[PDB]
RNA sequence: UUACGGCGGU
RNA sequence: AGAACGAAAGUCGGAGGUUCGAAGACGAUCAGAUACCGUCGUAGUUCCGACCAUAAACGAUGCCGACUGGCGAUGCGGCGGCGUUAUUCCCAUGACCCGCCGGGCAGCUUCCGGGAAACCAAAGUCUUUGGGUUCCGGGGGGAGUAUGGUUGCAAAGCUGAAAC
């Protein structure tokens, strides 16, 4: 009973940050969770990661940098188009400047900004600043 | 917690609109047996015919008599 | 004190191992789990003794660090750490507080006993500890020489010895006393110092003149 | 508010505990929060104990004891002052009062 | 109906601070010192202070009261200062220890560089106090 | 009143009430 | 801060923790900023300068001042390196 | 313990965890030769064993089933395989 | 052992 | 939607009937006692069968999943250890001693964090707001009433307003 993987992964890192430490361990992985920490390790808000490979469903361990405020997710995915992606910005994002909203397109797990870059729309996966 | 998923829509707005019916200001309005009711009938005035002059006592914190009439 | 010159020179190591200093209490500390070295079959954990010559030296080197001497307050609560808390400042020339602690030295600044440290080194901190929570509000950085039992609220720069042992606080002071001046030009690193660790133990009850005048009827008289 | 963490009973993982009778006004109470004391009073009343050594037919026989487990209901025990009112963070050990023999 | 109020007695320990050479444990010889050196602004509170002075002679003359005169504390110069042995507490060069912390220093490579004969743990894992009131 | 003893007085009156009904049929 | 025209429109910068990365506000009134004093490598004297590490008061209070600076230590090549 | 690397774990807090909850997950069960007193057979028998074993040769018990660890009824041989 | 009430507004 | 189990009192029938004892009679106590207190005692408390389906039915906290401090223990399995003790004059298994592992009942501490605070290691991971899903609340009364339906032999249960 873990109806999402993605939040669970999230929700881990999110108390491990804000905890202070600089290591977590990730217990299922998944190919979504691992093109979802390489578009913040990309922006440079984690680091290093390492996938525990095992047999069945592997483990991940992240390296904190402590750069982080929160990692969150949306958990029903919510089909966003580009007219709507503005009004989603302003809801939960902290500024303009920084953070990103990350959602899945049919050219990949992308930002806001570069789903915009590539003008489409898709579904919202989580957020993080 | 609330039913959260993206397809229950059904359920969102089925609970919605049946507890709409637990506050003043939807159920006097929208049953029909508050308009029923009142003297008016839905209007802000009435007229109607003096029947008595009356006089009815004020509260606790007030003593004195209010000059009323029995329309 | 990562050089070869602040290594350990063996001949101290006998001074540990004959006053205590690395005999503990049988419960131990989740934020000391990394001095120890492991627990007897008497239940009491013995400490590494690398580990507490590493942080002894960490302590001195912030010590050295302070410009003015008589600027890190060094206090001392419980009666076994009051001679040494005392010739400690004598000697390296620091500011002492001995007995009682009175609630805002620090945080208050209008009665006539308002210091203003930078530095403060402890001598046990759970029942030293009213210093430690206060010394957390004039942002200033704490040491304490812990033992196993010890919380570590406050602290930075503790050192995993002892104490609860007359001989090995004292001891303690002393150690750090030492290196503390001779990473100042005071002792030259060759010879020894001339001042003995037992000047630094704590005091025996009214028969002191009792006894060693039945060994004296030969300097007085 | 709540007053005590527990109830005033020991149960934690219970539904029902069986239900005792109070001694002195004979009330039921429930087995946990009963307030017992188990008195091993010596029997002969320690004043006239030099009265029934001296008329026994031996010269060194011990004593038997009377042992009562006497059990109250808070209310009895309050008014017979078996347990004191208590500030509300002195309330906090269950360690017992000590023991004052002599 | 005796008990001294905290004007008597604060006056009478900024006495015996500051002119403690100059009394004794006579009452009357106090009462006319503490006339001579104190404005007292009556009769009654000055032999009532110098009652307390007096009290206060044999009471620091027996030991280390609240003391700050000096004698009696340069005399506690010659106990935390003097007194260092001329043989030390630590320098016995025979101590005991056991064979876990032996093999503590057995990694720092002072294995064969000390003496140290051993003591062996008496082998009974009795620690740990019982549990429970009895 | 108890709330408990208010209770009981309405439902010792709508027993009461349920009866009359039940005569005046 | 940065602006378009790429000027410095701030006060100050803070300081932030060495340990945690957190940044020390302007009444985290635990923060220490400590100096840990190297020596010099032939005789071990004190030679003039020092190391800087700030310790934010949250992972003061919260108790391990002591594996921070006994790990940022150890990283400037203090203690054993065993 | 805010930096305790769990990516490499020492190999006695590996040891002392469960079986599952590790670092990669392993059986704390292996595989054993049990000889018997007299006779020319080795026996590869399940260290944590559930069954009334058997041999051929000299067709006695072997092994007791319990609770964890199957228990080997007379003294003989021991070796851990592998 | 018994010990029941205290007009309204301020 | 639909069902199974459901303290006590209660209802129907057959056994039983010691104690206790609503109703009731009597003695006290009081201004009055239809109460407390005392003597007595019916129905009932006990068993068998059928019902009724509610309680401060309470941790006043739905269930499932993960994550986030420490510590002392305890209950049950499992593993590993010095030694003590049992037929044991050897053994295997027990009793204790020292640990670890999972599960449970809880406790003690803590600026984890939250809260209106009491307090909570969950009531934390929440304007830095979204793990899944069920039930349900919307000022105080009227009122769990009136009325319709439905269940029950009955008592009543369930659903359940409004005028004011
Ligand atoms: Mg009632
Ligand atoms: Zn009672």
């Amino acid at each position: 009973v873990r109806m999402n993987v993605l939040a669970d992964a999230l929700k881990s890192i999110n108390n491990a940050e804000k905890r202070g430490k600089r290591q977590v361990l990730i217990r299922p992985c998944s190919k979504v969770i691992v093109r979802f920490l390489t578009v913040m390790m990309k922006h440079g808000y984690i680091g290093e990661f390492e996938i525990i490979d095992d047999h069945r469903a592997g483990k991940i361990v992240v390296n904190l940098t402590g750069r982080l405020n929160k990692c969150g997710v949306i958990s029903p995915r919510f089909d966003v188009q580009l007219k709507d992606l503005e009004k989603w910005q302003n809801n939960l994002l902290p500024s303009r400047q920084f953070g990103f909203i990350v959602l899945t397109t049919s050219a990949g797990i992308m930002d806001h900004e570069e789903a915009r870059r590539k003008h489409t729309g898709g579904k919202i996966l989580g957020f993080f600043f | 917690g609330k039913c959260r998923g993206l397809r229950t829509a059904r359920k969102l707005r089925s609970h919605r609109r049946d507890q709409k019916w637990h506050d003043k200001q939807y159920k006097k309005a929208h049953l029909g047996t508050a308009l029923k009711a009142n003297p008016f009938g839905g209007a802000s005035h009435a007229k109607g015919i003096v029947l008595e002059k009356v006089g009815v006592e004020a509260k606790q914190p007030n003593s004195a008599i209010r000059k009323c009439v029995r329309v | 004190g990562a050089l070869d010159v602040l290594q350990m020179k063996e001949e101290d190591v006998l001074k540990f191992l004959a006053a205590g200093t690395h005999l503990g209490g049988t419960n131990l500390d989740f934020q000391m789990e990394q001095y120890i070295y492991k627990r007897k079959s008497d239940g009491i954990y013995i400490i590494n003794l690398k580990r507490t010559w590493e942080k002894l030296l960490l302590a001195a080197r912030a010590i050295v660090a302070i410009e003015n001497p008589a600027d890190v307050s060094v206090i001392s609560s419980r009666n076994t750490g009051q001679r040494a808390v005392l010739k400690f400042a004598a000697a390296t020339g620091a500011t002492p507080i001995a007995g009682r602690f009175t609630p805002g030295t620090f945080t208050n600044q209008i009665q006539a006993a308002f210091r203003e440290p930078r530095l403060l080194v402890v001598t046990d901190p759970r029942a030293d500890h009213q210093p430690l929570t206060e010394a957390s509000y004039v942002n200033l950085p704490t040491i304490a020489l812990c033992n196993t039992d010890s919380p570590l609220r406050y602290v930075d720069i503790a050192i995993p010895c002892n104490n609860k042992g007359a001989h090995s606080v004292g001891l303690m002071w002393w150690m750090l006393a030492r290196e503390v001046l001779r990473m100042r030009g005071t002792i030259s690193r060759e010879h020894p110092w001339e001042v003995m660790p037992d000047l630094y133990f704590y005091r025996d009850p009214e028969e002191i003149e009792k006894e060693e005048q039945a060994a004296a009827e030969k300097a007085v008289t | 508010t709540k007053k005590r963490r527990n109830n005033g009973r020991a149960k934690k993982g219970r539904g029902h505990v069986q239900p005792i009778r109070c001694t002195n006004c004979a009330r039921c109470v429930p087995k946990d929060k009963a307030i017992k004391k188990f008195v091993i009073r010596n029997i002969v009343e320690a004043a006239a104990v030099r009265d029934i050594s001296e008329a026994s037919v031996f010269d060194a026989y011990v004593l038997p004891k009377l042992y009562v487990k006497l059990h109250y209901c808070v209310s009895c025990a309050i008014h017979s002052k078996v347990v004191r009112n208590r500030s509300r963070e002195a309330r906090k050990d269950r360690t017992p009062p000590p023991r004052f023999r002599p | 109906g005796r008990v001294r109020t905290k004007t008597v007695k604060k006056a009478a320990r900024v006495i015996i601070e500051k002119y403690y050479t100059r009394l004794g444990n006579d009452f009357h010889t106090n009462k006319r010192v503490c006339e001579e050196i104190a404005i007292i602004p009556s009769k009654k509170l000055r032999n009532k202070i110098a009652g307390y002075v007096t009290h206060l002679m044999k009471r620091i003359q027996r030991g280390p009261v609240r003391g700050i005169s000096i004698k009696l504390q340069e005399e506690e110069r010659e106990r935390r200062d003097n007194y260092v042995p001329e043989v030390s507490a630590l320098d016995q060069e025979i101590i005991e220890v056991d064979p876990d912390t032996k093999e503590m220093l057995k990694l720092l490579d002072f294995g064969s560089l000390s003496n140290l004969q051993v003591t062996q743990p008496t082998v009974g894992m009795n620690f740990k106090t019982p549990r429970g009131p009895v | 009143m108890r709330a408990k003893w208010r209770k009981k007085r309405m439902r010792r009156l709508k027993r009461k009430r349920r009866k009359m009904r039940q005569r005046s049929k | 801060m940065q602006n378009d025209a790429g000027e410095f429109v701030d006060l100050y910068v803070p300081r932030k923790c060495s340990a945690s990365n957190r940044i020390i506000g302007a009444k985290d009134h635990a923060s220490i900023q400590m100096n840990v004093a190297e020596v010099d490598k032939v005789t071990g004297r004190f030679n003039g300068q020092f190391k800087t590490y700030a310790i934010c008061g949250a992972i003061r209070r919260m108790g391990e001042s002591d594996d921070s600076i006994l790990r940022l230590a150890k990283a400037d090549g203090i203690v054993s390196k065993n | 313990p805010l930096a305790k690397d769990l990516l490499h774990p020492s190999p006695e807090e590996e040891k002392r965890k469960h079986k599952k909850k590790r670092l990669v997950q392993s059986p704390n069960s292996y595989f054993m030769d049990v000889k018997c007193p007299g006779c020319y057979k080795i026996t590869t028998v399940f260290s944590h064993a559930q069954t009334v074993v058997l041999c051929v040769g000299c067709s006695t018990v072997l092994c007791q089933p319990t609770g964890g660890k199957a228990r080997l009824t007379e003294g003989c041989s021991f070796r851990r395989k592998q």
